[PDB]
């Protein structure tokens, strides 16, 4: 048994605890959760490998940065969860979430999560966006991203849809069990 | 009638602790979660701890004070009110200079505390 602390960064109502609760206790969290932060354990395998994550739900606020910033020591892998549906979630990513997670661990691997990659497609999503003047992070843009800020890897998930939720988490994982060069 | 959101997601610490977040039922009675967080911390002696709110109340968390434990208010643990009122009475009528000067700062913060008190 071997744990990596994720904690699992990311923007409010984007996608970090749904993509949790998905996936640590398999369920679509319905409303935007209050999230201060949370600690969860389960098990996952990584491309056939299996291992322990002890989880952490940081809160996407800035008002309680100090208590996510006394999280982010001991975090070996930095999941981001930037709303597709709100790119200004990936603004945010770039301004602040990347940097500080990085402030508070230089070179600690990054994963890089595009939440809600099933509303690319949704009219909602994409009339809505159209009408803020953005468009949905398209693959590209979290690759660029992802290439920019030294993410491992820019993984899509939908936490609706339940994708790649498993599969962003081993991700994270393997993003230190096997070191990106 | 009902009672509040009892599970509760808040930070609890002691100086020098680094939290641990859990979901803290507050209906057991409180000798139970200092008892938790206290082993946690690797403490025994648990009526001699009482938590406080990290808030700028500083007030210990006694059973008066436990329903001010809200969704992201960290708690600080540390001494009991009556190890408090001990520590005072060893730190405000000793000869000791700074010891006084700091410890009475410190009673004059804690004295809002009915629970101090
Ligand atoms: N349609 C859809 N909505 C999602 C998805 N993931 C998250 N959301 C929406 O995002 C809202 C907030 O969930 P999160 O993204 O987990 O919020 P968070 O990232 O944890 O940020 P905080 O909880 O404030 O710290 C929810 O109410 C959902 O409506 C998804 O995969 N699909
Ligand atoms: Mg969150």
């Amino acid at each position: 048994m071997q744990s990596i602390k994720c904690v699992v960064v990311g923007d409010g109502a984007v996608g970090k605890t749904c993509l949790l609760i998905c996936y640590t206790t398999n369920a679509f969290p319905k409303e935007y959760i209050p999230t201060v932060f949370d600690n969860y354990s389960a098990q996952s395998a990584v491309d056939g490998r299996t291992v322990n994550l002890n989880l952490w739900d940081t809160a996407g606020l800035e008002e309680y940065d100090r208590l996510r910033t006394l999280s982010y020591p001991q975090t070996n892998v930095f999941v981001i969860c930037f709303s597709i549906a709100s790119p200004p979630s990936y603004e945010n990513v770039r301004h602040k979430w990347h940097p500080e997670v990085c402030h508070h661990c230089p070179d600690v691997p990054i994963l890089l999560v595009g939440t809600k990659k099933d509303l690319r497609a949704q009219p909602d999503t994409l009339r809505r966006l159209k009408e803020q003047g953005q468009a949905p992070i398209t693959p590209q843009q979290g690759q660029a991203l992802a290439k920019q800020i030294h993410a491992v890897r820019y993984l899509e998930c939908s936490a609706l849809q339940q994708d790649g939720v498993k599969e962003v988490f081993a991700e994270a994982v393997r993003a230190v069990l096997n070191p990106t060069p | 009638m009902p009672p509040p959101a009892d599970i509760v997601k808040v930070a609890i610490e002691w100086p020098g602790a680094y939290p641990k977040l859990m979901e803290i039922d507050q209906k057991k009675p409180l000798s139970a979660i200092i008892k938790e967080v206290c082993d946690g911390w690797s403490l025994a002696n648990h009526e001699y701890f009482a938590l406080q709110h990290a808030d700028s109340s500083n007030f210990y968390i006694t059973e008066k004070n436990r329903n001010e434990i809200k969704n992201g208010t960290i708690l600080r643990l540390t001494t009991s009110p009556a190890q408090n009122a001990q520590q005072l009475h060893e730190r405000i009528q000793s000869s000791s200079m700074d010891a006084k000067l700091e410890a009475l700062k410190d009673l004059a913060s804690l004295s809002r505390d009915v629970t101090f008190a």
